[PDB]
């Protein structure tokens, strides 16, 4: 309202030198998404919504392929608008109902033919398996974006074991697949071992659960007969782990 | 035993509430309402106390977690569960003649 | 076991035995069989079972709540004789326990509305009126059980909290929203308008809830009341199990079949019978140029 | 009492002679095995037996499967 | 209530495994712009491009020094610029080939990783005079040496591991460091033994002797 | 005879027991709030005190707030800033009496931020109805084991706005008190006076 | 044993921090979220045709 | 109003005329800065603070200092050099470190001039391993690269 | 806002913030919020943020409205009054206990505070 | 010290707000 005071002298090279948190944000965009491997950044596709998309909501097949992978009718009608039930879905692996995580509310003015070819049997292979994997995310997970705990790592080897046994068993001639087993199923044993001592009630639960009570057994007699089965625990680091009050009396 | 214990600050729940039924006949004999009096001023004189030392230790029950609210909540009913003992033992004495013979055996 | 005696009263004890018969049988408890036994502490109503099942069965367990679980723990809560207000501390960390982890399922309008039914019925006001901003940020819409309830928390309050401007913004809430009034809404109202005050906004809305409901009978319909979230009561083997099936067999992982090959290390033996040598710091020649 | 389940981390000492190869003694068990503990009280072997281990000569010993 | 235990140093550090399913995935770029983008301009006191430490007591008793650390509370973590090279078995042996294979291409700056008995090492290579000096030097992960080179040909001749097979380490008793003192019947100040000793301290083989001590040996330099 | 007369004579002996580390099991916060509670009842002179609520009567605001205990408020692990001890509101200024912790990683969680103090004084002008234009809020950190000299002396000059002579005149026992902080711990004196040494906030 | 203390309370710090950085990493899913909506809403509307 | 003028469009506060005390002090400064060559910016109240403090008056000097940071012109690394010059041509160690602390709590960075001044204090001050001692530590944790000058 | 949601044009941050501060009680706010969300109208992250702010904020204007209105009638604070001045709402989008909320979404790394 | 204070029970009553009406009809 008032009438600002005059500027008595001024100097161009004064006006010649927000702009650290648009670094800070493109640096954890590359760090999260665009400094990865591409078999971390298939599974960062997999868990997270909008990795790929950056903040010049440009693809990088988009930039190269602008034909293919735009849009090429620009239509007036039916705005969504802003997404007021975001707070339900943050990962991917909380909507596996509809086909690529699409939630239920995005689906409200569309036909039944839309929704049907988006429902659960025309999901790929990939995705039914991700939909496998989501099911035990959901009951082992500390928080929403966790997927690094032993419950879950152990669940994940497994279900890649029974994976590759399942691709073994129709084509038993896949000498790659037979490497990569024998390497999976050492690694969920590393993580069923390291379950059973960090947290022996969610190890007992998915031990009684899928029917698979000698999983952790020692290979060979003359090796258990040394203890160098047991000791596993010492050289690992698991000696100590469980807790005397909560399982027996101590004294 | 309550009347020899009243220094005795450890006392049972069942010996008041089972005098307060004794309390709350008419057809009973008069010389046990006085002892029955008795217990029910004990009772009464330790909630009151329990209830000076559930405010002088406010702090130690707080929890930050919480809100404005549920805190307060949980001290009103820490200090209802002394309230309405006493409003019960004052309402079991209003219906006989013992609410007097406390007042002289306090005074 | 839990699911045969789910509408039999006074088998609560039998529930709080059941549980602590797994550890000397070997058995852990699941979720399955805690949402079992919250469905027989909300069909039963009791609330202190539920209370005791949760404080030394299911804290101990650190596992995830699922929303089913969390729905029959409130439903056992709210519609108890006699809540207490640890019930809504439990039932507070309960549900943000569920909002820290994932679901699947939408039980997100039924979990609040019987959490502002147990505020109802414990009286706390700001509790259930700082629960809005939780159905408002998952996107929920407001239903009149919702409002009626925290009418009945303003009715209850009278030592904790409400005034003369809550009933009016609860009123505002029927008012200018969407949200048509109900026959318990008359009800409630009614409550909370002894021992507030005169609120001439409250009278106006009274006489307006007094015509319309008048005016709804006179067409011929039915008086509608507060209808009552159902106790989900499905059996055991329908109860949303998360996994799928593991037909893995380790006799097959430890023999080896289908051909599993682990490569071996690059020289990686290490033993002491085939060396030779003596081990000397810095070796036998340490700086050795090449000229 | 017979306490010790194989897989415990225990802490022996030395005693007098109680059998044949019999000197040590539980002193005291520093870590039991709890998976062994919860698999007896299932009514299974506490750990599941391995199926290697010696063999009964040099000759190849094959399984015999035949009607 | 039970709670899980913490196992292994990435859980213990509060590693929040961003990255889907990897957890041995680096975690220091990210969690570096996290940090920066946790601190804020007050207005009525930012903070500065020098080393900082997570607590006072951890500052240099030097007071010259003590102008180039200041005092950031958590953001005195994930501090540094170079990551750990890689393309072998110690740290140490690491240490010495990247320097030997460097001084002989004639280059200013090697980078080396960072490890406790590495830049003690480095900073005993500084005090005798063959390392001009350091880049990066509070860096926990890799540091750069700024060698020294002298009318044309390095300073550093012959760099060399104790462990010369890179698996076996060797215990140097206080009879060692006298035989290391004088070796070949000479006094030997120019050829410098390296020990680290039980209090984690990175000794070379002249204080050694004087306080009359050993340590397990790391490397040789001349 | 001697524990009798400094019973009988030394009518808060507990107080500079407390005060000067001696107590193990409970430490001096309880301490801390009697003599807070002492303080003001001379000063005010008219007191209600109703729990961990102590209130003055006159109109103007001498209020006395025992918010929480601050050793088991602060979870080893978690992500809160700020958790007080007291609240004191005196006149118009507002002060938050914080005890510090023996963890050095606590102490910069248990302070409060700018936008946090910027509410609470929000929040004392929409319940006391003191307007906003004279407004201040100022964090207060005390030592966790014990109570030096200094910390009393700014105690009294900053919560109570008292001067040496009338806290002398007040308590006798003040002017042969001789404790001061322990070297050994620079972190806590380092974070003292960047926090005694600050500008009161205005909302 | 004052080493030791100080080890464990080092160790909570590290919790806490990872605490707030898990709270930004949730800020910038929700943002990658949002570009995700748009781009999967704009594809949904020429699905509909 | 030339608080929030100040605030909006990115000018100083010194550059603002209100018909102030401080306006007229500035007004001043700049017509006396004008006759010696100078422009009154960030970098001629440098050459005045510099060419103050080698003629001694350092309290009138850190004045000129506080005055201009006061009025909007920031407290620059170069300015902070000059400050130090007066300690550095008097050999006073302690005010040269307290204006190396001072200016690292103001959030600034010290630059290589300001460790160039460092060195010149300890060597006005016949302290001359310590010059070394500046160098070492800025090339290993400042990450400076040495100039000329630091080798001279 | 019909019209809004059926052209399909977003709302600026600068707008809802203006929105929001001609709010006076928390019942209204209320109705504005349902209103956007029925006629579907689209906006930023920030604006968002920015609306469940004033959300909050006006729950705790309305709650320092009640506390004194005791407080004029009795004359002295309860505990319930002062756990209000330090704690505040519990259930909050962006509460005052972790102050690192708005610096990923706000381009300022400032929550806006508003004042009257 | 109070020793000529009533201790009676009405005393106790108003400590707790309630008069002997509100007990007559409280159970």
């Amino acid at each position: 309202a008032m009438e600002h005071p005059a500027i008595w002298l001024w100097y161009p090279w004064r006006m010649n030198p927000h702009m650290p948190q648009r670094r800070a944000l493109k640096n954890v965009h590359g760090a999260v998404f665009n400094d990865l491997t591409p078999v971390q950044k298939k599974r960062q596709e997999q868990m997270l919504y909008g990795v790929n998309i950056p903040e010049t909501r440009q693809m990088k097949f988009e930039e190269q392929h602008p034909l293919l992978a735009g849009a090429l009718r620009k239509l007036e009608g039916q705005p969504k608008g802003f997404p007021f039930w975001y707070r339900k879905y943050p990962t991917r692996r909380h909507a596996y109902e509809y086909r690529f995580s699409i939630p239920v509310e995005m689906l409200d003015g569309y036909n039944d033919d839309v929704k049907k070819a988006l429902s659960k049997g025309m999901m790929s292979i990939q995705e039914k398996q991700f939909a496998q994997e989501a099911m035990y995310m959901e009951r082992y997970a500390e928080h929403d974006f966790d997927t690094t705990s032993p419950a879950v790592l152990a669940v994940k080897r497994a279900l890649k074991c029974r994976v590759l046994r399942n691709h073994l068993l129709t084509n038993p001639h896949n000498n790659i697949i037979k490497t990569v087993l024998a390497n999976t199923e050492r690694k969920l044993n590393h993580a069923l071992r390291r379950l059973r001592k960090v947290d022996f009630k969610k190890y007992w639960e998915i031990i009684r659960d899928h029917d698979v009570q000698d999983i952790l057994q020692p290979p060979n007699l003359v090796t258990y007969r040394q203890g160098s089965y047991w000791k596993y625990d010492w050289n690992a680091g698991l000696a100590i782990s469980t807790n005397l009050a909560d399982v027996m009396d101590p004294r | 035993n309550v009347s020899h214990t009243a220094p005795g600050v450890g006392i049972p729940d069942e010996l008041v509430t089972a005098a307060c039924c004794l309390v709350d006949m008419s057809s009973a004999s008069l010389e046990l309402r006085k002892a029955a009096a008795g217990v029910v001023g004990g009772a009464i004189v330790h909630a009151e106390e329990a209830l000076e030392t559930l405010r002088s230790g406010a702090p130690t029950q707080v929890r930050p977690g919480h809100s404005f609210d549920v805190a307060a909540l949980a001290s009103a009913e820490r200090e209802n569960v002394y309230k309405n003992s006493i409003l019960q033992y004052c309402a079991a004495l209003q219906r006989s003649g013992m609410s007097t013979h406390v007042e002289e055996l306090w005074s | 076991l839990v699911y045969a005696i789910r509408g039999v009263a006074g088998f609560g004890d039998y529930v709080m035995d059941v549980l602590s018969q797994l550890r000397p049988r070997g058995l852990t408890p699941d979720f399955v069989l805690f949402t079992l036994s919250f469905m027989y502490c909300a069909l039963q109503r009791d609330g202190e079972l539920a209370l005791a099942i949760f404080d030394q069965h299911f804290v101990h367990q650190n596992m995830n709540p699922t929303p089913e679980m969390v729905l029959l723990f409130i439903q056992a809560c709210s519609n108890c004789e006699e809540p207490t207000a640890v019930m809504l501390e439990r039932s507070e960390t309960l549900i943000k326990r569920l909002e820290a982890v994932g679901s699947s399922v939408d039980l997100i309008s039924p979990i609040y509305d019987q959490f502002l039914e147990l505020c109802a019925h414990l009286g706390a006001v700001a509790s259930g009126f700082s629960a809005l901003k939780r159905i408002v940020g998952f996107g929920k819409p407001l239903t009149t059980r919702m409002i009626n309830s925290l009418l009945l928390a303003n009715s209850n309050a009278i030592s904790s909290n409400g005034s003369l401007s809550m009933t009016e913004e609860l009123v505002g809430f029927f008012t200018l929203l969407k949200i048509r009034p109900n026959a318990d809404t008359e009800i409630c109202v009614n409550l909370c308008r002894d021992a507030f005050g005169e609120s001439p906004v409250v009278n106006d809305f009274i006489k307006v809830i007094g015509e319309s409901l008048q005016g709804d009978s006179e067409k011929g319909e039915a008086p509608q009341y507060d209808e009552d979230i159902p106790v989900i009561q499905v059996p055991p083997h329908e109860l949303r199990q998360l996994r799928t099936e593991w037909k893995l067999s380790p006799r097959d992982i430890v023999l080896r079949r289908f051909g599993q090959h682990t490569k071996p290390p690059g020289k990686a033996a290490l033993d002491v019978g085939s060396m030779r040598g003596s081990v000397i710091p810095f070796g036998r020649s340490p700086g050795e140029q090449l000229v | 009492d017979l306490a010790c389940v194989e897989g415990d981390l225990v802490h022996i000492k030395q005693c007098r002679k109680i059998s044949k190869y019999k000197h040590y003694y539980v002193f005291s068990i520093l870590e039991p095995n709890v998976e062994g503990r919860e698999r007896l009280k299932l009514g299974l072997k506490a750990v599941p037996p391995p199926l290697f281990g010696y063999p009964v000569s040099r000759r190849i010993v094959k399984l015999n499967l035949t009607s | 209530q039970g709670h899980r235990l913490l196992h292994g140093k990435r859980e213990r550090e509060g590693s929040l495994f961003a990255v889907a399913n990897d957890v041995k995935r680096d975690e220091r770029l990210l969690r570096q712009q996290l940090n920066a983008l946790l601190e804020e301009e007050r207005m009525p006191t930012p903070l500065v491009d020098l080393p900082g430490v997570e607590r006072r007591r951890d500052l240099p008793a030097d007071p010259i020094t003590r102008l180039f650390f200041q005092h950031k509370g958590d953001h005195a973590l994930y501090y540094g610029t170079y990551d750990k090279p890689s393309v072998l078995y110690t740290p140490i042996y690491d240490f010495c080939h990247r320097i030997r294979e460097a001084t002989e291409q004639r280059k200013r700056f090697v980078v080396v990783p960072s490890t406790i008995e590495t830049r003690g090492c480095a900073r005993v290579m500084h005090d005798h005079g063959l390392v001009a000096g350091f880049r990066d030097f509070h860096n926990d992960r890799a540091f750069a040496v700024e060698l020294k080179y002298f009318q044309g040909d390095s300073t550093i001749n012959v760099i060399e591991p104790c462990s010369y097979d890179g698996r076996t380490e060797f215990e140097w008793s206080p009879k060692m460091m006298r035989r290391l003192l004088n070796t070949h019947g000479i006094h030997n100040r120019l050829v410098v033994y390296i020990c680290r000793t039980a209090d984690n301290r990175i000794i070379d083989h002249i204080h050694a002797v004087k306080e009359n001590i050993g340590g397990r040996g790391l490397m040789m330099v001349h | 005879e001697l524990v009798a007369h400094i019973v009988r004579n030394y009518s808060q002996i507990d107080i500079i027991y407390d005060f000067l580390g001696f107590n193990y099991s409970e430490g001096y916060r309880s301490s801390l709030r009697r003599y807070m509670e002492y303080l003001q009842c001379k000063t005010a002179e008219n007191v209600r005190a109703s729990g961990r609520l102590v209130t003055g009567d006159k109109g103007e605001h001498n209020i006395l707030f025992d918010y929480c205990v601050s050793r088991e408020s602060l979870v080893s692990g978690d992500s809160c800033q700020g958790i007080i001890d007291f609240l004191y509101i005196n006149g118009n200024d507002v002060t938050l009496i914080i005890i510090a912790s023996d963890n050095p990683w606590l102490r910069n969680r248990q302070l409060p931020h700018r936008r946090q103090m910027e509410g609470i004084a929000r929040r004392v002008c929409f319940v006391l109805g003191i307007p906003p234009s004279e407004v201040r809020i100022r964090n207060l950190l005390l030592p966790p084991t014990y109570l030096d000299k200094g910390s009393i002396v700014r105690l009294n000059d900053i919560v109570f706005r008292l001067s040496n002579e009338q806290s002398n005149l007040l308590i006798p026992w003040l002017t042969n008190y001789n404790k001061e902080l322990d070297p050994k711990d620079v972190d806590y004196t380092a974070l003292a006076k960047t926090t005694n040494e600050e500008e009161w906030l205005t909302l | 044993e004052k080493k030791r203390i100080e080890a464990r309370q080092m160790m909570d710090g590290r919790q806490a921090l990872k605490k707030k950085h898990l709270d930004l990493l949730r800020e910038f899913h929700e943002r990658q979220f949002f570009f995700w909506y748009e781009r999967a809403s704009e594809r949904l509307q020429n699905m509909n045709l | 109003r030339a608080e929030e003028l100040s605030a909006k469009y990115n000018v100083p506060m010194a550059y603002i005329d209100d018909s102030s005390e401080a306006s007229n002090a500035s007004k001043s400064l700049a017509l006396v800065m004008e006759d010696v060559g100078l422009e009154f910016t960030e970098d001629g109240l440098t050459v005045v603070i510099s060419a103050l403090s080698r003629q001694g008056y350092g309290t009138i000097g850190r004045a000129i200092f506080d005055f201009a940071s006061a009025m909007g012109l920031g407290p620059s690394a170069e300015m902070y050099r000059a400050l130090m010059k007066y300690a550095s041509r008097r050999g006073d160690v302690n005010e040269s470190m307290a204006l190396i602390e001072e200016m690292k709590g103001n959030g600034i960075t010290p630059r290589i001039g300001n460790w160039h001044e460092l060195m010149y204090t300890f060597y006005k001050a016949k302290d001359y391993p310590a010059v070394s001692q500046i160098v070492d530590n800025m090339k290993m944790y400042a990450n400076i690269e040495p100039n000329e000058v630091t080798f001279v | 806002m019909h019209l809004a949601g059926r052209n399909g044009r977003e709302l600026s941050v600068r707008t809802i913030q203006h929105l929001f501060a001609r709010t006076d009680s928390f019942a209204e706010a209320l109705a504005v919020f349902y209103t956007m969300r029925r006629c579907h109208v689209a906006m930023n992250m920030e604006a968002y943020y920015s609306m469940l702010y004033s959300l909050q904020r006006l729950e705790e204007e309305g709650w320092g409205q009640h506390f004194r209105n005791e407080y004029e009638e009795n004359g002295a604070p309860s505990e319930q009054a002062m756990d209000f001045i330090v704690k505040g709402i519990s259930n909050a989008l962006l509460p005052e206990n972790k102050p690192w909320l708005g610096r990923v979404m706000f381009q300022d790394r400032n929550v806006p505070d508003r004042r009257y | 010290a109070k020793d000529t204070r009533r201790r009676t029970l009405e005393d106790v009553l108003k400590r707790l707000g309630k008069t002997t009406r509100d007990l007559g009809s409280i159970p």
